[PDB]
RNA sequence: GAAACCAAAGUCUUUGGGUUCCGGGGGGAGUAUGGUUGCAAAGCUGAAACUUAAAGGAAUUGACGGAAGGGCACCACCAGG
């Protein structure tokens, strides 16, 4: 199962030589899942991704 | 080269003993723990430093002495020709940055190999991790001559220094033609099963690793790196090991493969990847045991006693009266 | 509909009368709850409603009560309100070691340091919030924290200096995949 | 009693050896420091130099 | 008052209210011996030979932290050429 996504939110720079992105990702299902996930390379407000699973969630806390 | 074999050795431990606790070793503490010989040390210090055996330290209020890399390779030389191992030098240097690679010849003179760990905040932190790469690394090759793998067996180690079987021979490399490349890449995939068989893959398996040994053995070292099949990635590695081995060999010698072994099987073999009752003379001893200790103790708290401090103290006076 | 009581001691009447908007906003409205202050038993007396939105919220606020009345800063319990994962261990500080007087009090010392800075010092590394009473040790936190927390507070007060207590816990903060 | 009492007793003989040996030793232990003090002393005196 | 500090550790070279115990550079050493008490463990009294240019007490700055936080650099890294 593929699932669509939307970014609503940049949030920071995340890993060890800070390459990736923490975002938060909204969903294109007709839900409000805003869940946030780790992404690597360029991302600006308003990108769209495709989630190979959904079910994981990322550093959070 | 050694000429006079009395006591390099024990000023030379003392200042091992000395790199033990702290940076800088001062004479005192060398003085004190090397108490065979009294005064004349200082004179063996000086003929120390006219080699890169020691090297002196006087910034602007620590006075001291260190350990050289060259002195703690003789060092373990000299540990090793009190374990009868090596007698002459044979002079075919394999200049690594990693590693030197030294021949070696023993009271018999069968031929051996050496390999010093040089490892490149100052040396000492190089020295101490050198001792650890060279212990881990001893422990791989024992482990592996002791699991049947075609490697050298291991002979002896000390501190930096590992005496290793002498095998002659060529890297896979630099040998332009082999007249049977099926039958040794035959052996090098039986050889990458045996490893991933005994809980192990390399990681970065690579053809410049294998020395041809008159084209005809394959002889394997430099096992610092070794990882563990329990890690996510180790399929990873052994099959990018798998494809480096497969393109040099499509793309070196212009034999193409027939046999692809993409088996993972762990661990059907040894899981390597954690590799008036007290008699008189007792009394007698710890009494003498005692009083060398106040006397250590008195040798220390005498030999501690900036004379830099009091010349320039007088000079500043002389320049005072002489100004003024 | 079922409601819980909780206490409050003399000495924490003044702090609940200052801070009682910050608390009892978000009980009413993110909650949804009916809250109030007994006086006659002095407790706070908070009660599900028909329009609360789901259950186990009565447990959130009863949490973030009793965090603010042990010494908990009201920000500190909307933590517990928001976060799902937050524990309240406390032990008394004669449990681990028996003292008696000056050196029972001491031993409060070397919890709080010069300035409370080596009580704020384990809260930069545990992540945790700790309240000393008089002769107990409070620690809200997630659960390998507040052990975190609990082993270093017994280190301290087993007469262990500052300094060993920094090293080993900011080591078992590196161990601890943070 | 008749059997915690003679367990009782037997503890207490072993004790009262057991402190007749330590004093033994610490007594053994003193002569033996102190005549090895007079060697060095002697040491120090005398039979100490090059010639 | 050497000071930290102390209404006493004050009323001290402007030095005397009565009186008891007790110290004399650091070790040897609270050791040996002797006496005495104790079932014992040991308690009380207690040296010398010799060794040593020092040992200590208060405060004052802060190389060096294996102490912690920030910032900068393709003569550092990440993704690459």
């Amino acid at each position: 199962p593929i699932k669509l996504a939307r970014v609503t939110k940049v949030l920071g720079r995340t890993g060890s030589q800070g390459q990736c992105t923490q975002v938060r990702v909204e969903f294109m299902d007709d839900t409000s899942r805003s869940i946030i996930r780790n992404v690597k390379g360029p991302v600006r407000e308003g990108d769209v991704l495709t989630l190979l699973e959904s079910e994981r969630e990322a550093r959070r806390l | 080269l050694r000429y006079m074999s009395r006591d390099d050795f024990r000023v030379l431990t003392a200042v091992e003993m000395g790199m033990k606790n702290h940076e800088i070793v001062p004479g005192s503490l060398i003085a004190s723990i090397a108490s065979l010989k009294h005064g004349g040390c200082n004179k063996v210090l000086r003929e120390l430093v006219k080699h890169k055996l020691i090297a002196w330290e006087r910034t602007k209020t620590v006075q001291g002495y260190r350990l050289t890399n060259a002195g703690y390779d003789y060092l373990a030389l000299k540990t090793l020709s009190s374990r009868q191992v090596v007698e002459s030098v044979g002079n075919q240097m394999g200049v690594g940055k990693e590693s030197d690679i030294y021949i070696v010849a023993n009271e018999e003179g069968q031929q051996f190999a050496l390999k010093l760990h040089r490892l490149g905040r100052h040396n000492v932190s190089w020295l101490y991790l050198s001792r650890l790469s060279a212990m881990k690394e001893f422990a791989y090759m024992k482990a592996l001559y002791e699991r049947k793998f075609p490697v050298p067996k291991p002979i002896d180690y000390n501190r930096h220094a590992v005496v290793m079987e002498l095998i002659n021979g060529y890297p896979l490399c630099q040998i332009h033609h082999v007249e049977d490349p099926a039958s040794v890449y035959d052996e090098a995939m039986e050889l990458i099963v045996k490893l991933a068989n005994h809980g192990l893959i390399h990681g970065d398996f690579n053809e410049f690793n294998l020395i041809l040994d008159e084209s005809d053995h394959i002889t394997m070292i430099d096992f610092p790196q070794m990882v563990s099949t329990s890690h996510p990635n180790a399929e990873w590695y052994f099959d990018r090991d798998v494809k480096c081995i497969k393109d040099f060999f499509m793309k070196r010698f212009s034999y193409e493969s027939e046999l692809f072994p993409t088996f993972k099987d762990i661990r059907r073999e040894d899981t390597l990847d954690v590799e008036s009752t007290i008699p008189p003379e007792l009394v007698k001893q710890k009494v003498k045991r005692q009083l060398t200790k106040q006397q250590k103790s008195a040798v220390r708290r005498r030999l501690q006693k900036a004379n830099i401090f009091t010349k320039q103290r007088r000079e500043n006076m002389q320049n005072i009266k002489s100004s003024l | 509909e079922e409601t819980r009581k909780i206490p409050v001691p003399a000495n924490r009447y003044t702090p609940l009368k200052e801070n009682w908007m910050k608390i009892f906003t978000p009980i009413v409205e993110h909650l949804g709850l009916q809250i109030r202050f007994n006086l006659k038993s002095r407790n706070v007396e908070i009660r599900t409603c028909k329009e609360t939105k789901d259950v186990s919220a009565l447990t959130k606020a009863a949490d973030f009560v009793k965090a603010f009345i042990l010494g908990f800063q009201v920000e500190d319990a909307l933590a517990l309100i928001r976060l799902d994962d937050l524990f309240l261990e406390s032990f008394e500080i004669t449990d681990v070691k028996p003292l008696k007087g000056d050196h029972l009090s001491r031993a409060i010392g070397r919890i709080a340091g010069k300035g409370g800075k080596t009580k704020f010092t384990i809260e930069n590394v545990t992540r945790t919030r700790i309240v000393l009473a008089d002769v107990k040790v409070h620690i809200l936190g997630s659960f390998q924290n507040i052990k975190m927390a609990r082993t270093a507070i017994c280190n301290l007060i087993l007469g262990n200096p500052p300094s060993k207590v920094y090293g080993n816990i900011r080591a078992v903060a590196s161990r601890s995949a943070d | 009693k008749e059997d915690k009492r003679a367990r009782k007793q037997a503890i207490k003989e072993e004790r009262k050896e057991r402190r007749v040996e330590k004093k033994a030793n610490k007594l053994a232990f003193k002569l033996e420091k102190r005549r090895q003090e007079k060697e060095l002393l002697n040491l120090k005196k005398n039979v100490e130099g090059l010639k």
